[PDB]
């Protein structure tokens, strides 16, 4: 799931560390 | 306080004292080649097989080197792995190590680190609390939720198991149960509980069932820092971005994009409509429980700033327009698509994830009554051929009560104040 006119999921990003 | 030395590793406090200060002095590399020289010398050694791991991380945070910090993240492992490892050390190593995965977004990795945590340390509330985290960063709501239940049933007044209960139910649109949850959770003021997420949802919650105090949490929300304004409740941000509701194609300085919209907006429509027709299938109904009741569905053409290539066999001309825009083509942080929406229908006053956006809204199916759009304070209607611009990240809202279908196209782009760096990296949403 992505967030794309709301902001459901528990995040919204996937990040990838620095 | 915590105990960290089994009894071997008392015998050898004083080299292991010797390499941690030359760690806690910012001699990272002496420090690393210390503890690798205990590890060595003193193989089952879990103190030292800890300080090489906090070397490492250290190492990583001064390289700012995600490949140094999976180092780490290894000797993390290596540290449970040793014999006669005492229960505080296995805790902070195992621990560290889950959060470092995280941070690194090996989310399933991190996710088994937990299952193992909640193991070995069954009386541990605070790493159920974790666990549960570990599931909702995979999207595994439903284990998510048994976890927070477990917590709830011998900790019931744990506040951060609590808003994580509350944010479960009112993500399964279990809304007026999710209330006291999420409500009752930040009032505790526990450790994780002041978090714009709740905040958020614990506002819209109220609102969706008529309840008038769901602005005073959105107030306090804005008082605690977690949103840039009572109306605007984004949580994905750059600070400083002009916010404004409703933006004029000037003052986005996308008028060359603007304008083609406008001029070729019958080709736009055409090709939207042909696949109402002939592959409906492409659409595909809204899935973010935004509706309060109606039919709402979207053909998304970019997603993430990725271009949809099967979804472009179906509006070929119009992707051939987008691509020279690259301000709507590479906006990882929205997408284009058309929106379909039928009589009937509500949508629920909400707001998108991040500031970094606008959309422009095309009319290209209009009826001449029962169509408009709330955003924040001001409520406009679309036009056939004209373009419409909002910021998202303002609470808006929808009805459709026409006598047939409504069609618009919807095209996001980059927030004009960010910086082409910033436009590269922005992580997508
Ligand atoms: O199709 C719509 O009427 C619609 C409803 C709600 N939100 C948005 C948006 O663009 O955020 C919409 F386009
Ligand atoms: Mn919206």
């Amino acid at each position: 799931g992505k967030c794309k006119d709301g902001l459901g999921e528990y995040t919204c990003t996937s990040l990838e560390g620095f | 306080k915590p105990k960290l030395l089994n009894k071997f590793d008392k015998t050898i406090k004083a080299e292991l004292d010797a390499a941690e200060k030359l760690r806690k002095r910012g001699k990272i590399e002496e420090a690393v080649n210390a503890f690798k020289e205990l590890v060595r010398k003193y193989p089952q050694s879990p103190r030292a097989r800890y300080g090489k791991a906090q070397c490492e991380d250290d190492l990583a945070e001064k390289r700012r080197s995600n490949e140094v910090l999976r180092g780490a993240i290894e000797t993390y492992q290596e540290v449970a792995s040793l014999p006669d490892v005492p229960a505080d050390l296995l805790k902070l190593s195992l621990k560290r190590r889950s959060d470092r995965q995280q941070f690194l977004g090996h989310m399933r990795g991190s996710l088994l680190t937990l299952q193992r945590l909640v193991q070995l340390f069954p009386n541990d509330t605070s790493l159920k609390n974790d666990l549960g985290v570990g599931y909702l960063l995979i999207g595994d709501n439903d284990n998510a939720k048994k976890v927070y239940e477990e917590v709830l049933s011998v900790t019931p007044n744990d506040g951060f198991a609590k808003v994580h209960y509350g944010f479960i139910l009112k993500a399964q649109n279990k809304i007026a149960e999710s209330i006291p949850y999420l409500k009752e959770g930040i009032e505790s003021g526990d450790p994780g509980t002041d978090d714009g997420r709740f905040y958020f949802h614990l506002g819209d919650a109220m609102q969706r069932v008529g309840n008038k105090e769901a602005y005073k949490w959105y107030e306090l929300g804005h008082k605690r820092g977690h949103f840039a304004s009572v109306w605007q409740r984004s949580l994905y941000n750059v600070n400083g971005l002009k916010a404004q509701p409703w933006w004029t194609p000037k003052e986005t300085g996308y008028t060359e994009l603007v304008k083609s919209l406008e001029r070729n907006w019958k080709l736009i429509r055409d090709e939207g409509l042909a696949v109402m027709d002939k592959a409906k299938g492409l659409f595909l109904p809204e899935d973010e429980n935004l509706r309060e009741k109606g039919d709402w569905s979207q053909f998304t053409l970019w997603q993430q700033g990725r271009r949809n290539e099967n979804a472009c066999k179906g509006a070929p001309k119009t992707c051939t327009l987008l691509e020279k825009f690259p301000e709507t083509t590479g906006c990882r942080r929205g997408q284009i698509k058309y929106s379909i929406m039928h009589p009937g229908t509500h949508v629920w006053p909400h707001t998108g994830p991040t500031n970094c956006r606008l959309r422009m809204h095309l009319g290209l199916v209009i009826p001449k009554e029962g169509c408009k759009i709330r955003c924040a304070n001001e409520t406009k209607t679309w036009e056939e051929g004209k373009v419409l611009i909002f910021d998202d990240s303002f609470e808006h809202e929808v009805w459709q009560d026409a006598s047939s279908f409504r069609l618009i196209f919807i095209v996001d782009v980059w927030h004009p104040e960010l910086t082409p760096q910033q436009r590269r990296s922005l992580p997508a949403i």
